[PDB]
């Protein structure tokens, strides 16, 4: 055995390596940042039509103009969505204002490499999720894209789960900076369409689009047919 | 510190490092407790390496209060933690009752300190296994504690290198209505049985327990229990 | 003796070793030489501070530190390690003073540091200093004292010292020197000449030597040798060598 | 084999491999290059993408008025450093009133990081900085590493590729202290240039510069702000 | 028993205009009938569009000023941006209620500009509580300022009064007279009076004379 | 209470009054306020009762563990400091005024110990309410090297002046004398008020008390 | 310390051109007994800057302790980096106000003169943590008698010559020698310029009792 | 209680009286109020009795295994520093003042005062509460370069004049003296007594 805190000879540590080997395990969440607003957009994987797909919420409200996608281990997940409401409410509560989509992303990913055996207080292995923050804010719309590791990045559009990939790959072909967002919406639904194995349907998938004016919005069964249609 | 036990099943279900520790216990010198009618005695074998050991310096048989006394087999050093604690405990008990400890209280007490090291994290069980003889309610008593935590109340019995032999020599050598003064004779024939060499009153250590309490036996009390020898 | 009883200061092996304190005296031993000289009117130490790059800037990485202003450090090892006793070392001092009202004397601060040093060479939970130092000092009351502590947390007195790849060849040297008899203006040109000396310019690359003195001609203060008398130094042992 | 797991096991040969595994994680890094002239001190790192549809990584970040630092490995180490240095600059200003001096938060920064490379079950930092700073002794490049020693640098880089720009530094040296700000942020592009593949050069989007000096406090230019200084350059 | 507090005394008043915000005080600190220093002027510049007054306990205005300081570049360092004032106010009555049973004995008041370039001034008690004023007076000789800001800045007990916006002009004459009959009847009050002036250009200084005894 | 040591040519005489008082009522007639420490060290307390009971009986268990462990005989002065170390730390919250007396291989030593810690070495002292009436007569007749019948009876008049004058102390003479071969611990040594008669015709005959209810629980 | 045991009287400071100039009595009063008639209460912190103390004087030797080993502490890292006036008055305030709220202050009143890049530093810290700078201090019962002789010949010339700053705080020993009844003829000036810190001592200023006869 | 220390060429002279007191009632008429810290270090005690025996308590054990350690006697400054700091960090709990006298090979005979946590060198110094009535005596009586003959007088005449005064003082005189060669044990009887003015 070797300890949680073991460095790989190339440098990287063994536990956050194995944490991101688990998020290849997850279901398949896309985000496309657009000038109108954020497209957050996730397949449920739904194995039983006895389970209720209403129960399965992979697709989070943060704060009204904050939203979150999620993949890997969805237990993980719960605990930092939990820590990013509490973090936006202190925000308000302290300075009487919201936070930037970056902040939030940030409050999440110092978490990431706390976790330790000898010395602590007390996790005692890393995450095994990857997140998507779709919001908007002064900067406009912003999606950030944070894994085990702790590290956050920017994007305009960014795909993860088991078929990451493949997602991304369709993404590179049909994202524009100038894309209306019907159009990021259309091409999440299609690209979501052809990585699942199940079909597409109302009951199948979560939406969710954040843009300024209208704040985060979780789509309805009903708005989720009028999509498929199109 | 370490804050794993080091004492565990193994597959068959045996407590492996406790039978280790009785181990410890059946290589050491040979020790003696018998329970007379009016008494009890404690005999070792107190046989040192050389004649520059200075014999009178450290003793085997300890007092714990004024009417319990102590003798082991094994370990040495781990033998002086325990007489610490015994002796601890027994003003623990004076303190809060006004009355001597009962012999079976302090082996009791004793001997769930001896439960601790097997099952405590970081820590072994102790190497030895105690002779403890005390006279409470008019009456005298002999009990062992071992390496795991367990005792046992004894009429007479023997530890340490050839116990075997000892306890089935006692068994039919003497029984119920022993004099203390009888007693004496037998625990030193008993420890003749296996002793290499010339028994004198400075590699012998005795010990008795009665209505006047417990105290060790002085060497020219020894020398003339040999003088019959 | 690569069986497991190796991998920990809280185990021996079976020939009564403790092979983690002796790895980490195995790091003093590949790193550069340093070394002490005590004279009669004080102690001098001179380093041979190898340059790993041309880039870093002259005197970066000073492998002689003020641990009191009357007492000095000198290492050879891993830096970081010696940098962390050198804290230790300060603070140990600054205790003796808050504590006594007067300097810490110099046998004194070794002999707590050294068990500071010693406490890391019994436990699983943390590992032996991968480093020796030396410590000097003079004042008129003490005379001029110069002490070394190793991996294990042994502190012997010296009248000559040295520690690091040329520890033997330095020994060589500084036995020829009589520094009983001599000052720390003398001795300084001849803690130059043998580090110059045990040098290795083909194995290793360019070197900077850090010189360092406390005696009667600084009042009993740890400090640098001047430019002016380091640069004669340098001189003489350059010139020494052909 | 053995000497692999923890920092506390001291290898036969007088090594910790978990040390020197942890600046396994430096050198994997993208570029970054830090020199000084007389009156400033200049950070230059290159920010990769994680695909064209992510953005830059942020490789420079502030610390203080007077100090600015570039980071290269766990960037979830290097946030945990920043805010110690942040931290500690914050505490000299709040207890004396004048800014830490840049050798002395070097210092303690040295120390912060030694702690764990001799604790069981602790490991040493996977980041390694490069400091840029102002204070009473004029400018300063510093370098920090995993293993706990840090460098008084009149010119560095560390990180992927990093031996190519360190020839350009050692080979370009002697300028550098007389050199004007344009001219000194110039030399830290060349250096980190050739890190950069043979077709692939600086851009307006890989490109990061950081300022600190005698009455600059430490800005960071990233996009267009990057542009005045990139349009000098002009070779290989 | 010895006391953790004392009264250094001192006056400072702020206004909110269309596009500005004044902040003003005097520069006398005292103690009993002595006078500490003449040039003990109590306004601090926090960001180029926020200003904050403070009188009370000297101890109490430094320690605050130098914690509300230090939390602004935590906040920069943290959110990339420098805090607005309505997020200093917010803050800074969580940082005095955090001595609720051992209080800051301080009078704040911020003054600077809002997200949309007006005016803004907040008025908080020792304690941490605040609002948004048009205008307020603390210290020393608060409450003789006070019903003439009332009257003469928020037209108030004025009948067929056209009611004319304060210019900055308008506005620093009157802390300019107000601050005169202050250090005429305060004994606190007095030396010289320091206004700072906030606006989308940024922050000036003014030191007017008041009375030396 | 009156406590008095004397110290004599072969050893320390500990003397000791039986009355325990709560607030202006005699509650105990005979009390001991004579506490063995070690078979050769014996102490006096005067003060709270159970402070004086509980502090001597720790001290006379640490003693215990003490000789157990050393395997000799205890100083007088382990138990002075054993006592002092521990009054100080409550700061005279633990009330025990205490008189201790004793024989070592340095000879017969008497101590006063006081409930803040402080103590010192005396020849003869006196603690408690009637402590002035026992000095005065100590002060007034002692000589060192007194024989064992002529210290006996000081320390008798000393703890019998306190008896009569002080009216916080009463009932019998207790005392304890060491020497070199042991401590011979002599109750009710005096009694300075011969047995108390009186014509005593309270009883009751059987039934006059008004008796409600009865229940009988044989054992 | 919530009562103190032996305390000093005022301490005055004023600012020249090139310098500082600090004065203290000798003296460590309990209560009205003069108990110590010849103890130090100025103290030369580092090169630049020195500090007199005014209150208890047992706290005072014990900041002379801390102090004293923080500028060591510096010294031994060499780096050219040293603590100003000002950054000794700034630690010297976090100091007071922070044991003044954990209910247990250090009693004494402070003056701190320096001397760094050709200004002058004069600072007075209190018990409370009450920090200031000015042009002349004066702390005690000096506050009364000595500030307004400063501040009167400060008024007419602002700027001093060491000699007028020397003469003018000789003036005001006299003055406080006559009027406080917890002072003594027996003091120190310690003055602070380019050269550095320079403590003098004992010195008594001349008196003159002709009024008796009138 | 009146203590005493006064410095001449080779070590100290530290003098006290021998009361011991409970209000008014004396309790000891005959305490040595110089406790030795080590050989050739000395202290005089004042104020609660269990205050002060707990600082010496105390001292003497951090100065025996300062000493051991040092394999040296250790300083006087070093013994005054150890009573002067448990004096200064437990000020608001202890109502005692502990002279420290001795003797050194470094700086030979010295004199300390350690009042409520504080350290200052004196040639002499008094003590208690029976100084306050003699410090015009000691002003005037007190001549340099005193032999410890001289000395003694100067401790003996200064405690006889405040015993007569003080209520809290009497009984007898213990003077002590410490220089290289050792220490020196006097006892001056309430009997010889130097005698002055008692009217
Ligand atoms: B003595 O009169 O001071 C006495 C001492 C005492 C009493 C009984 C037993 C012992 C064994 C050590 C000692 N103390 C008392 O009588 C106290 C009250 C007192 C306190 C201070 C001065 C005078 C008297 N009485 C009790 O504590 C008490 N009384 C009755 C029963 N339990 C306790
Ligand atoms: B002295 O008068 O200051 C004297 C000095 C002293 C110091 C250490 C040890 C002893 C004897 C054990 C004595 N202290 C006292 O006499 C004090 C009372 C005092 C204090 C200050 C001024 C005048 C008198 N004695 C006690 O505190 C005490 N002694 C006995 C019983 N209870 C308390």
């Amino acid at each position: 055995d070797r300890g949680v805190n073991t460095f790989s000879p190339e440098g990287r540590l063994f536990q956050v390596e194995y944490a991101i080997e688990a998020i290849k395990l997850g279901s398949t969440a896309i985000g496309i940042q657009t000038s109108e607003g954020v497209c957050l957009a996730v397949e449920k994987r739904i194995t039983s039509p006895l389970m209720e797909p209403s129960s399965i919420e992979k697709i989070v409200e943060i704060d009204a103009h904050i939203g979150c996608a999620m993949s890997g281990l969805i237990a993980d997940a719960k605990t930092l969505i939990d820590k990013a409401r509490v973090e936006t409410q202190n925000h308000w509560f302290t300075y009487n204002e919201t936070m930037t989509v970056e902040s939030v992303t940030q409050a999440v990913s110092n978490l990431a490499l706390q976790f330790g055996e000898e010395d602590a207080d007390a996790m005692s292995r890393p995450f095994g999720v990857a997140l998507l923050f779709g919001g908007v804010d002064e900067k406009g719309p912003q999606l950030f894209h944070m894994d085990p590791s702790g590290t956050f990045v920017q994007c305009d559009a960014r795909a993860i789960g088991s078929a990451s990939e493949g997602a991304q790959s369709s993404l590179q072909e049909v994202y524009h900076k100038s894309m209306t967002l019907k159009e990021a919406i259309k091409s999440s639904l299609i690209i979501l369409k052809q990585v699942m194995e199940e079909k597409l349907n109302a009951t199948n998938i979560e939406l969710a689009t954040v843009q300024p004016g209208q704040n985060f919005h979780m789509f309805t069964k009903e708005e989720l047919e009028e999509v498929i249609k199109d | 510190g370490y804050s794993f036990s080091l004492t565990t099943f193994s597959p068959s279900g045996k407590l492996v490092q406790i039978e280790y520790a009785l181990a410890a216990v059946a290589g050491g010198a040979p020790s003696v407790g018998i329970k007379a009618a009016n008494g009890v005695v404690l005999a070792t074998e107190k046989k040192q390496k050389s004649i520059l050991y200075d014999e009178r310096s450290v003793h085997k048989v300890e007092p714990i209060t004024k009417h319990i006394g102590l003798v082991y087999s094994g370990m040495g050093p781990d033998y002086r933690v325990l007489v610490h604690r015994a002796r601890k405990l027994a003003q623990q008990y004076y303190l809060v009752y006004q009355e001597p400890i009962p012999t079976a209280q302090l082996v009791q007490r004793v001997a769930s300190v001896m439960q601790e090291y097997t099952q405590s994290g970081g820590v072994r069980p102790f190497g030895v296994s105690l002779l403890i003889c005390g006279w409470n309610e008019g009456r005298p008593y002999l009990f062992q504690s071992d390496p795991s935590g367990a005792y046992f109340a004894w009429k007479a019995t023997a530890m340490g290198k050839n116990y075997v032999n000892g306890k089935t020599f006692l068994e039919k050598r003497y029984n119920e209505d022993l004099e203390l003064e009888d007693a004496i004779h037998t625990a030193i024939l008993t420890l003749k049985e296996s002793f290499e060499g010339q028994m004198t009153e400075d590699n012998i250590e005795v010990g008795i327990c009665n209505e006047a309490g417990f105290r060790r036996l002085t060497p020219t009390e020894v020398k003339d229990y040999l003088a019959a020898i | 003796i690569g069986t497991g009883y190796d991998l920990s200061a809280s185990t021996f092996s079976p020939d009564g070793r403790v092979f983690q304190v002796e790895y980490a005296m195995k790091a003093v031993e590949n790193s550069s030489t340093a070394i002490g000289i005590r004279c009669k009117d004080g102690v001098v130490f001179g380093v041979e501070k190898l340059v790993l790059s041309k880039l870093y800037e002259e005197g970066s990485n000073k492998r002689l530190f003020n641990v009191d202003r009357h007492v000095g450090m000198a290492v050879a090892g891993l830096l970081a390690d010696a940098r962390s006793l050198a804290d230790i070392a300060r603070e140990e001092a600054s205790n003796f003073r808050s504590n006594f009202g007067y300097n810490i004397p110099l046998k004194h601060l070794a002999d707590r540091v050294a068990m500071y040093v010693h406490a890391y060479t019994l436990y699983s939970a943390v590992r032996p200093f991968g480093c020796s130092f030396m410590l000097g000092s003079y004042s008129v009351n003490d005379g001029a004292q110069l002490y070394m502590i190793d991996p294990s947390g042994v502190s012997y007195g010296y009248w000559g010292c040295a520690i690091g790849k040329a520890r033997q060849a330095a020994k060589t040297e500084i036995e020829k020197l009589q520094m009983k008899e001599m000052t720390c203006r003398d001795i300084v040109k001849e803690v130059a000449k043998i580090i110059y000396i045990v040098h290795d310019e083909v194995k290793d690359k360019a070197f900077e030597l850090e010189l360092s003195w406390v005696g009667e001609l600084t009042n009993g203060r740890h400090e640098i040798v001047p430019k002016d008398i380091r640069e004669e130094a340098e001189k003489y042992a350059k010139e020494s060598l052909k | 084999n053995q000497y692999d797991n923890d920092v506390t096991v001291w290898s036969p040969q007088g090594r910790i491999h978990q040390i020197e595994y942890a600046m396994e994680a430096v050198k994997q890094g993208s570029a970054t290059v830090g020199l000084k002239s007389k009156t400033h001190a200049v950070l230059v790192a290159l920010k990769r993408a994680q695909s064209e549809l992510a953005a830059h990584q942020k490789k420079i970040l502030h610390v203080d008025n007077h100090i600015g630092i570039s980071i290269a490995g766990l960037t979830a180490d290097a946030r945990l450093l920043c805010n110690f240095m942040r931290q500690e600059c914050l505490d000299s200003r709040f207890v004396f009133d004048r800014p830490l001096p840049v050798s002395r938060l070097v210092s303690l920064i040295g120390s912060k990081t030694q702690i764990p490379t001799q604790r069981y079950g602790r490991r040493p930092y996977g980041v390694g900085l490069l400091i840029a700073g102002y204070d009473d002794m004029g400018p300063h490049i510093f370098q920090t590493c995993p293993s706990a020693n840090y460098f008084d640098c009149r010119a560095m880089s560390i990180g992927a590729r990093s031996q190519s720009a360190r020839t350009y530094l050692e080979r370009h040296m002697s300028e550098f202290m007389e050199c004007n700000l344009n001219e000194l942020v110039k030399h830290g592009l060349r250096a980190l240039r050739e890190t950069l593949p043979a077709e692939q050069d600086l851009t307006t989007k890989n490109v990061s510069i950081g300022i600190v000096g005698k009455d600059l406090e430490f800005t960071i230019y990233d996009d267009d702000d990057v542009s005045p200084f990139l349009e000098g350059l002009e070779e290989r | 028993r010895f006391s953790p507090y004392v009264f250094n005394g001192g006056t400072i008043l702020a206004i909110a205009g269309e596009d500005f915000a004044i902040v003003a005080s005097d520069t006398r600190l005292s103690e009993g009938f002595s006078i500490h220093t003449r040039d003990s002027p109590k306004c601090y510049k926090l960001t180029d569009k926020t200003v904050i007054g403070c009188s009370g306990f000297h101890g109490d205005c430094l320690t605050l000023t130098k914690i509300i300081e230090a939390r602004l570049k935590m906040y920069k360092h943290s959110n990339n941006k420098a805090m607005t004032t309505g997020a200093i106010a917010a803050m800074l009555s969580t940082i005095l209620y955090s001595r609720r049973f051992f209080p800051y004995y301080v009078y704040n008041i911020i003054g600077g500009l809002d997200e949309e370039g007006k005016g803004a001034v907040y008025s908080f008690d020792p304690v941490g509580s605040y609002q948004r004023d048009s205008f307020k007076a603390g210290g020393s000789a608060s409450a003789m300022l006070q019903p003439l800001l009332d009257n003469q800045v928020g037209f108030k007990n004025m009948q067929n009064v056209e009611h004319v916006p304060l210019s900055l002009d308008r506005a620093m004459r009157l802390v300019k007279d107000v601050f005169i009959s202050a250090a005429e009847r305060d004994v606190y009050t007095g030396d010289a009076l320091r206004i700072c002036i906030v606006t989308k250009e940024g922050i000036r200084e003014e030191t007017v004379s008041l009375r030396k005894d | 209470t009156t406590i008095a040591g004397l110290v004599f040519q072969d050893g320390v005489i500990l003397g000791a009054d039986t009355r325990a008082t709560n607030d202006s009522v005699v509650a105990d007639k005979s009390c001991e306020k004579i506490h063995f420490i070690a078979p050769k060290i014996y102490c006096c307390g005067a003060g709270v009762a159970a402070d004086a009971e509980m502090t001597t009986r720790m001290v006379a268990s640490k003693m215990e563990l003490h000789a157990l462990s050393t395997g000799r005989e205890p100083r007088v002065a382990t138990v002075t400091r054993i006592l002092r170390q521990t009054l100080f730390r409550y700061q005279g919250h633990v009330g025990a005024s205490l008189i201790v007396g004793g024989v070592d291989l340095t000879g017969p030593q008497l101590y006063g110990v006081h409930p803040h810690g402080s103590y010192s070495r005396l020849p003869f002292t006196a603690l408690g309410s009637g402590q002035d009436a026992a000095l005065a007569v100590l002060e007034d007749r002692f000589q060192p090297n007194m024989t064992l019948e002529a210290a006996q009876g000081l320390l008798v008049e000393a703890v019998t002046a306190g008896i009569l004058g002080d009216l916080g102390s009463g009932g019998n003479v207790d005392a304890c004398v060491i020497t070199k071969t042991g401590a011979k611990l002599l109750r009710t040594l005096s009694s300075p008020t011969e047995p108390v008669k009186r014509s005593g015709r309270y009883h009751f005959v059987p039934g006059t008390t008004a008796v409600l209810t009865q229940t009988v629980k044989p054992l | 310390t919530q009562n103190p045991m032996v305390t000093g009287t005022s301490v005055l400071g004023v600012k020249f051109e090139g310098g500082v100039v600090i004065a203290a009595d000798m003296l460590g009063s309990y209560g009205s007994l003069a108990r110590f008639r010849n103890i130090s209460r100025i103290m030369r912190v580092n090169n630049s800057t020195m500090l007199g103390a005014s209150g208890d004087y047992a706290d005072f030797q014990y900041l002379k302790q801390v102090l004293g080993q923080m500028v060591i502490d510096e010294e031994l890292l060499g780096d050219g980096h040293s603590y100003s006036p000002r950054a000794i008055h700034s630690w010297l305030t976090r100091a007071m106000y922070s044991r003044r709220s954990k209910m247990n202050p250090l009693w004494n009143t402070m003056v701190i003169g320096g001397y760094a890049d050709g200004e002058s530093f004069l600072g007075y810290v209190d018990m409370l943590g009450v920090a200031y700078e000015a042009p002349s201090l004066a702390t005690g019962y000096g506050a009364y008698l000595a500030q307004p002789l400063l501040r009167e010949v400060l008024e007419k010339q602002p700027v001093l010559s060491q000699t007028e700053a020397r003469d003018l705080v000789e003036r005001c020993m006299r003055v406080l020698y006559y009027r406080d009844a917890r002072s003594y003829n027996r003091f120190q000036i310690a003055t602070v310029t380019e050269k550095g810190v320079e403590i003098e001592g004992p010195l008594s200023t001349e008196t003159n009792w002709d009024i008796a006869h009138m | 209680t009146t203590i005493m220390a006064v410095e001449f060429d080779g070590g100290v002279v530290m003098g006290s009286d021998s009361r011991v007191s409970a209000g008014e009632a004396v309790v000891n008429r005959v305490f040595d109020k110089l406790s030795p810290l080590h050989e050739r270090i000395y202290c005089a005690l004042s104020g609660s009795a269990a205050d002060a025996q707990a600082v010496a308590d105390m001292a003497a054990y951090q100065l025996e295994l300062h000493g051991i350690e040092l394999e040296e006697p250790p300083l006087v400054l070093a013994a005054a520093n150890v009573v002067r700091n448990i004096s200064y960090k437990y000020r608001e709990d202890l109502s005692a003042h502990l002279m420290v006298a001795g003797w050194d090979q470094r700086e030979g005979g010295q004199v300390y005062g350690t009042l409520g946590g504080m350290l200052t060198r004196q040639p002499f110094a008094i003590g208690g509460s029976g100084s306050t009535f003699i410090y015009g005596y000691v002003d005037a009586a007190y001549k340099p370069g005193m032999s410890p003959e001289e000395c003694r007088r100067f401790t003996t005449d200064a405690i006889a004049l405040a015993m007569s005064r003080d209520g809290s003082s009497g009984g007898v005189i213990y003077l002590v003296t410490i220089t290289a060669a050792g220490v020196d044990h006097r006892v001056i009887l309430g009997n010889e007594l130097p005698k002055f003015y008692d009217e």
